[PDB]
RNA sequence: CCCGAAAACAGGCGGCCACCGAGGGCCCGGGAAGAAGACCC
RNA sequence: CUGGGGAUAACAGAGUCGUCUCGGGCGAGAGCCCAUAUCGACCCCGAGGCUUGCUACCUCGCUGUCGGCUCUUCCCAUCCUGGCCCUGCAGCAGGGGCCAAGGGUGGGGGUGUUCACCCAUUAAAGGGGAACGUGAGCUGGGUUUAGACCGUCGUGAGACAGGUCGGAUGCUAUCUACCGGAGGUGUUGGCCGCCUGAGGGGAAGGCUCCCCCAGUACGAGAGGAACAGGGAGCCGCGGCCUCUGG
RNA sequence: GUUACUCCAAAGGGUGUCCCUGGCCUUAGACAGCGG
């Protein structure tokens, strides 16, 4: 398929309604929770959006299998509920090349729209694996289009990275 | 000396012209079942810009056969140039020439195939090529 | 005439200060042209020079470019360059200017000027190359 | 800036003399002259009660590097004067044992590896090497000079073409002024 | 693509007549002997020798044909003394001085020479030029020279020329200079047998040119020998640059030349037109004369291989400049034959 | 045919898994392209 | 190694004339040079 | 056939780079074990405009031609030649990388072919750019103008981004450009001769084999090196006519 | 670098240098050496 420059970019209009869409396709990613759903932890890190995206379910589902696969081989199931925040709901549509007579595009998949500062994924842990979930952190961030940046937030809603990033 | 025991190569002073390019025929002279051979390479041998290969008495070529036993017959073999038309220089300014172009067939190492070559060859050759010329009556 | 020793000078601020002079109505003479100086880094500075020597008209090399190899003649050359040489007054001012290496014997025991806004103490960074140097690296006879 | 008055000192020895003219630094001690030149803008150098002051008056952490990279080079020419610098070299081989010669302004190794041609490296002024048995001591008062001339001795017994796990034979040095080598 | 080499050489270029008939020397060798660094005379022939190889190689110790030039040289006349200062780009003349008798028909060159200028102003001009040299002014000193081809019946204009001298010590090279002008030299007093010798002549002439034998380009196919193309070259380039290239091969003077070639041997110096062998006596000059040439009469030498230039022609000699480690020994080589048939 | 007098001064380098390049014994990134990934070279055969 | 005083600081040196005349060219017998010119004897 | 049109296609140029070619980040892992000697998924970031397309700014009587022959020059994104680094580098070799564009990179068979395929040699038989360099330089095999045959489609006249046979290649150089040859002026009087040598040009040289080192180091064997030192040739360059041939 | 625009290459890295912050140490700390 085609290169994501083509489509970060946000400054075309929504196209999500699908009794209007004709040829439509459904979603690749399906699974969007994972782990232990009710243990109440402590710590969650979360990332938010430098600036805004439009981000492709084939690169959703490429972070989804790496950031359970790590943290299933280094934390375990009984920990780290992990959650991916945003549905795909913006179909992308593609000119079947005749030339540009009559362009309008046929659609080729679907993408998620992402706003400056909006929360994308969430990990959520406790005390003594906050390194693991900075790494899932991490190799999330080196696969997405545009850049990204992580905060760790307590119970009650404070922003605690500085120091807990200090201790360690 | 690694093995000087027996050698097959040797040395001449004297460098024969250069007469005989890629696609002469080549009269056999020795008792294998080859008759006439055609030149199609000449060992040792980078040219230029549409410039043929050529060879003298005392190189070694690549040829094919042409007539002879079947066993023979459209095989790619290495041989020596014994006899040539064209003069050549020696060091005293006499020139030296023969009445025919022949060649005798041998191995890459060397080795002659066959026991006799039937007339006489020339000096550069066999200073060149040790073992032809005890199997060679007349050498000049 | 004036004349002006280029011991310890930045070439392009006494070139500035010379072509100023020639247009004026001056004639000048310039010796220790191997002396003067050129800051900065040595291989950025010979890499110029080098490029500017291997310039050349493909069709014929008797048209030019001619840019200089010798010390004297890179400091007229940098002085031409700050000049109008395509009008007459530019190479009147030019024909007014002579340069040296060393002091030859008929300036001998005589008054030498020194630009003083032109001066290597103004420098705080010592990264700096000679005329000399430049000259010899690109082979010329001094 | 870090502070404001980056001021060394280096206190004088029994018998040397520090002559201080002109960006150079003269030493006389029992054996020999020695000079170097040492020039950075704002660092200045001079003479105390005994000492040898370097000194600068508004520095950054270049500028500190610096004046402590000159301090160390002067406690290396005073300590050079006083008493001296000797380095110390081993030779080893497997097959083909090398001769080692001192011959003029030149060593000369022969029969490294079994080569017919002999190889050579060059001794700076002066330097004094001796060839005891297995073993060849290089010995004077310039630091510089003395690492030199062994760093000559060993390159020039240098390998390119083949495995140095199984081909090591060589120079190789062992001792610089006292601190062993050890891997 | 097929890669080949250009077709001739770029360091010979422009290909233009040589300046003058007689050849300058831009260079001179190092040689510490104090002797005159050179010669000069006139091609007489072509002939060959047999010999036993002296060189290094196989074939050393084997009887070998050899071809050899001879080259009619009668002796030099000294006529002047120069000197040479440092200037501020290079080498300045700062003082001459000519001998006072000197031949009559030299004057068909140098159409203006002095008058009364006697021995005893002579005299006074080479003590000033000795003082000069003794100040410490002078940095090199040449002899000045001339030809004198009337001994041998072929003109009686002479050529005129600057030679250098060997060694380092300006006051030595002074005091042989004094010692010599005024006098004769021959060829035996400067070359020694056995050495290599460079050769500067200018080539035969063969006029305008064009380039399948200026500068070696091939001939078209034949159906452009039946166009009317066969002795051309195919274009003068591409479309941009929009302008023909020096480097382009055109048609022009070929020939008259000058040029210099490298490390000749010379196998013999003679006397009188005759060679000592063993016993005997011969004369070089062949049955019936030399062709477009005579008898040679006077002084020769022997030089092995070719030189250029047509016969009766000025060439100059010195000592090699480039010669190769691996060289012969400098003696007269042992000879076994010289023909003397004729050439013609 | 083992010489630590030699291997003390032949195999004390690290090399880049990156770029290829030697460096300094004490190292952390590589002279040349930054890389932190710096191994010790070989000293006895791998494989 | 080849070209190179038109190198615009457009050079250095020895000698001749000049402040009728040094010197040059054509013409003549030629060729080792040569499309005309030029070169050489 | 006429009148017109770059308001509008084919082609060279100009723009763009989906596609293409060349790279990179992280690291799933593969590699006795060991992420990175070698190989590197899925996702993400780029360079170039020599591959094809998209667009319609320039040109409708500028030249419309592909391929080959001839001739010159440029780039490096290096096949060989010079020098180095790592290795799952014993030696002989291999694999992967860095500097380096001074020189070399050829001869043949079928086909109009470029390309690709094959043969024998070879140190290797690298690739690109210059109006897919080069028709006021050659050729004209190909490119379905006018004649003709086969197949297929069509009532038919006819057609075929199908095949096959045949089928016009003009020019007295105006200006500039280059190769070479001459005549003037200037250089502050004119003339003869000898020199200096600023500056420009150069590949004037490049490469292979053989002997020896040595059946040695290395190595269980089998195999199998190097420095120095001696000889010969191939390609390129410049000359000459004694010898040999025309 | 010496570019208002017409007409200027990133993801990812370097603490190379100049600065603002926050925690743990500091009358003996981070090593550097003699020893258990
Ligand atoms: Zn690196």
């Amino acid at each position: 398929l085609r290169p994501a420059k083509i489509d970060r970019d946000v400054d075309k209009p929504a196209y999500t309604r699908r009794e209007y869409i004709r040829g439509a396709p459904g979603p690749k990613i399906t699974i969007f929770d994972m782990g232990n759903l009710s243990a109440e932890f402590e710590y969650e890190v979360s990332l938010h959006a430098e600036q805004a995206m439009q981000i492709r379910q084939n690169a959703l589902e490429a972070i989804r299998i790496q950031v359970n696969r790590y943290l299933q081989k280094n934390v375990g199931r009984s920990n780290y509920h992990f959650k991916i925040r945003v549905y795909p709901f913006q179909v992308l549509r593609e000119n079947p090349m005749n030339g540009m007579r009559r362009p309008f595009g046929k659609p080729i998949g679907l993408a998620a729209r992402v706003r400056k500062d909006q929360k994308i994924l969430t990990v959520w842990v406790n005390g003594q694996h906050l390194k693991f979930a900075l790494g899932a952190m991490h190799r999330a961030k080196m696969k997405l289009p545009y850049s990204a940046y992580y905060r760790i937030y307590d119970k009650e809603g404070n922003d605690v990275t500085t120091k807990v990033l200090s201790t360690m | 000396a690694k093995k000087g025991a027996g050698a097959t190569r040797g040395i001449s002073p004297v460098r024969p012209t250069r007469a005989l390019p890629i696609g002469a025929y080549l009269k056999v002279a020795d008792n294998s079942g080859a008759k006439v051979i055609q030149i199609i390479g000449v060992v040792g041998y980078k040219g230029t810009r549409r410039r043929l290969a050529a060879a003298g008495v005392g190189d070694m070529v690549v040829a094919t056969v042409k007539k002879g036993r079947p066993d023979m017959r459209h095989q790619v073999v290495r041989a020596v140039v014994v006899r040539q038309r064209k003069e050549y220089r020696r060091l005293d300014g006499m020139r030296v020439k023969f009445e025919d172009n022949a060649a005798a067939i041998v191995t890459p190492e060397g080795v002659p195939r066959g026991t006799e070559i039937r007339g006489a060859i020339a000096r550069e050759a066999a200073e060149r090529w040790v073992r032809l010329g005890s199997i060679a009556s007349i050498v000049l | 005439m004036r004349i002006i020793n280029a011991e310890g000078l930045i070439l392009g601020r006494l070139a500035s200060k010379v072509a100023k002079m020639l247009l004026e109505g001056e004639e000048v003479v310039i010796v220790n042209a191997e002396k003067a100086i050129i800051t900065g880094n040595r291989e950025d500075i010979f890499a110029k020079y080098k490029q500017r020597t291997e310039l050349r008209t493909r069709t014929n090399p008797r048209r030019g470019p001619f840019y200089p190899k010798r010390s004297d003649e890179i400091v007229r050359r940098t002085v031409r360059g700050m000049l109008p040489w395509k009008t007459d007054r530019g190479r009147k001012a030019f024909k007014r200017l002579k340069v040296y290496v060393g002091v030859p014997k008929e300036f001998e025991g005589k008054e030498f000027e020194t630009i003083s806004e032109a001066h290597m103490s103004r420098l705080a960074t010592p990264k700096y190359v000679t005329v000399g140097e430049v000259a010899k690296f690109l082979g010329g006879k001094f | 800036p870090v502070d404001a008055w980056i001021r060394e000192e280096i206190e004088i020895p029994e018998g040397v003399e520090v002559t201080v003219e002109g960006n150079t630094v003269k030493v006389k001690g029992p054996k020999g002259e020695l000079q170097r030149e040492l020039k950075y803008p704002g660092v200045q150098i001079f003479t105390e009660d005994g000492k040898v002051v370097i000194y600068k008056e508004f520095p950054r952490k270049k500028d500190v590097a610096i004046v402590r990279t000159f301090k160390a080079h002067i406690n290396n020419m005073i300590k050079g004067v006083t008493e001296g610098f000797k380095y110390r070299l081993k030779v080893v081989y497997s097959h083909f044992p090398m001769t080692v010669k001192v011959q003029g302004d030149e060593v000369v190794i022969e029969n490294f590896l079994g080569e017919k041609n002999p190889r050579r490296a060059k001794i700076l002024p002066g330097v004094t090497v001796k060839v005891k048995g297995s073993e060849i001591e290089v010995e004077g008062i310039d630091k510089e000079a003395v690492g030199q001339t062994a760093a000559n001795i060993e390159q020039a017994t240098r390998i390119t073409k083949w495995d140095r796990r199984v081909f090591q034979d060589g120079i190789y040095i062992v001792e610089k002024a006292g601190k062993p080598i050890k891997f | 693509k097929i890669h080949r080499p250009r077709r001739g050489s770029l360091a010979y270029s422009p290909r233009k007549r040589a300046k003058s008939i007689v050849p300058r020397i831009r260079s001179w060798p190092k040689d510490s002997e104090v002797r005159m660094l050179g010669f000069a005379g006139y091609k007489a022939g072509m002939t060959h020798i047999l010999m036993i190889d002296d060189s290094p190689g196989l074939t050393k110790g084997k009887e070998i044909f050899v071809p050899v030039t001879i080259v009619e040289v009668p002796p030099l006349f000294v006529y002047g003394i120069r000197a040479y200062k440092q200037g501020y780009l290079g080498l300045e003349t700062a003082t001459e001085v000519w001998f006072h008798d000197l031949h009559k028909n030299v004057a068909r060159r140098i159409k203006t020479l002095p008058k009364n200028y006697n021995e005893e102003a002579f005299q006074a001009k080479l003590g000033q030029l000795e003082d000069l040299v003794n100040d410490g002014e002078i940095a090199d000193v040449r002899l000045l020279v001339h030809t004198q081809p009337w001994l041998i019946g072929l003109k009686k204009k002479p050529e005129v020329m600057e030679y250098a001298i060997g060694g380092d010590d300006v006051k030595a090279k002074f005091d042989y200079a004094k010692e010599k002008i005024g006098k004769e030299l021959r060829a035996g007093e400067v070359l020694h047998e056995g050495e290599l010798l460079d050769v500067i002549a200018v080539t035969k002439g063969k006029g305008t040119q064009g380039p399948v034998k200026r500068w070696g380009v091939k001939v078209q196919f034949h159906k452009a020998q039946r166009a009317g193309k066969g002795r051309h070259i195919g274009n003068l380039g591409p479309w941009h640059p929009a302008r023909v290239m020096w480097t382009v091969p055109q048609a022009g003077q070929m020939g008259f030349h000058h040029r210099t070639e490298f490390n000749k041997r010379l196998i013999a110096i003679g006397e009188n037109g005759k060679l000592v062998l063993d016993g005997n006596e011969i004369e070089i000059t062949p049955k019936g004369g030399f062709p477009h040439y005579g008898i040679v009469r006077s002084d020769f030498l022997m030089i092995e291989g070719t030189i250029p230039g047509s016969f009766k022609r000025i060439i100059r000699v010195r000592p090699a400049i480039r010669p190769p480690k691996k060289k012969p020994p400098v003696e007269r080589p042992q000879i076994t034959y010289v023909s003397r048939e004729s050439k013609q | 045919a083992r010489f630590p007098e030699a291997e003390a001064r032949i195999f004390r380098k690290l090399v880049c898994m990156r770029c290829g390049a030697t460096n300094p014994w004490g190292a952390k990134k590589c002279r040349k392209c930054g890389y932190k990934g710096l191994r010790p070279k070989a000293r006895e055969p791998r494989g």
